């Protein structure tokens, strides 16, 4: 029953019965999102397979550009793209 | 019966006919005619303007243009576009050399002529981009 | 103006002995559960 | 109007954009321009 949920059931699979009072509208979560840097123009893809969290972004856009750490280009054209430079 | 046309200038320049010693900061952002002697000539190096790439999965050719502050007279917002190794869909790109365009770039150093230089002082020099 | 170098792998050796708590073995056991479970005479999860 | 400094920039470009602090536009179009956003 719903009254005997305790701290021992946290992050555990529980079977529990009840009645449904309200169903919310369908929010849109992101599974596969393509991001592009504002000025660096670096294209990246983030795949998400966990949407079941609430009140918090367990997956967010990267804080900085990933072109510098990857070093994909041999020429590698101090240049910083800034904080949170990716748009979806 | 595509490359944009350039301009060159001859004639009297008046106060703008200067020397590497005579060039000061009052002549900045001005058209100057400087006579002198070439002391250093850098190697003629190609500079990438547009790179052409091929996506074999979708079989399509992409391109990216590159600019710097030297190729333009009017300063614009510097937008550094990185070299694309991957398209928007995630497929690997192959660089198509031979379809990319490279423009020859040279640096020369123009020093004041020893005929018109002061006879004991160190000479003054300027850099010229070609 | 070279390309991005690519990294690939190929299985050669047996490697270390598999462990039950490893993610790969859990995935394999789950896959075998899906493919090989019989309720009465039918693979109910495979058919589903 | 002061050029006596050596080994140091006594006057440099502003660290942040001055559009927000001035509030010059009544329309006022969170948006941040980034650290050192000015080009000469
Ligand atoms: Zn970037």
């Amino acid at each position: 029953p719903l009254r005997d949920l305790d701290s021992e059931h946290v992050s555990k699979i529980v079977r529990l019965s009840g009645i449904i009072i309200s169903t919310s509208v369908l929010s849109s979560r992101a599974t596969y999102l393509s991001i592009m840097c504002r000025n660096c123009r670096h294209t990246t893809s983030i795949t998400i397979n966990n949407f079941n969290s609430i009140t918090g972004n367990t997956v967010s856009l990267p804080r900085s550009c990933l072109s510098t750490i990857e070093s994909e280009s041999s020429m590698a054209n101090k240049k910083n793209c800034g904080p949170d430079p990716y748009i979806i | 019966p595509r490359h944009p046309w350039k301009l060159s200038f001859k004639g009297s320049f008046g106060a703008h006919a200067l020397s590497p010693r005579t060039l000061t900061a009052q002549h900045l952002n001005k058209l100057v005619s400087v006579e002198g002697i070439v002391t250093k000539t850098s190697l003629v190096r190609p500079k990438l303007i547009r790179s052409v790439h091929y996506a074999a999965k979708t079989g399509r050719f992409h391109y990216r243009d590159y600019t710097d502050a030297t190729t333009t007279l009017t300063t614009r917002i510097p937008t550094p576009a990185i070299y694309p190794t991957e398209d928007t869909e995630g497929n690997k790109l192959t660089t198509e050399y031979g379809y990319s365009t490279f423009i020859d770039h040279q640096r020369i150093t123009v020093q004041e002529m020893p005929e018109m230089a002061p006879a004991g002082q160190l000479p003054r020099s300027i850099d010229v981009i070609l | 103006s070279f390309d991005r170098p690519e990294i690939y792998s190929a299985p050669v050796l047996q490697g270390e002995s598999p462990n039950d708590d490893d993610n790969t073995e859990i995935i394999k056991s789950f896959k075998n559960f899906i493919l090989e479970f019989r309720l009465d005479s039918q693979f109910i999860y495979r058919d589903q």
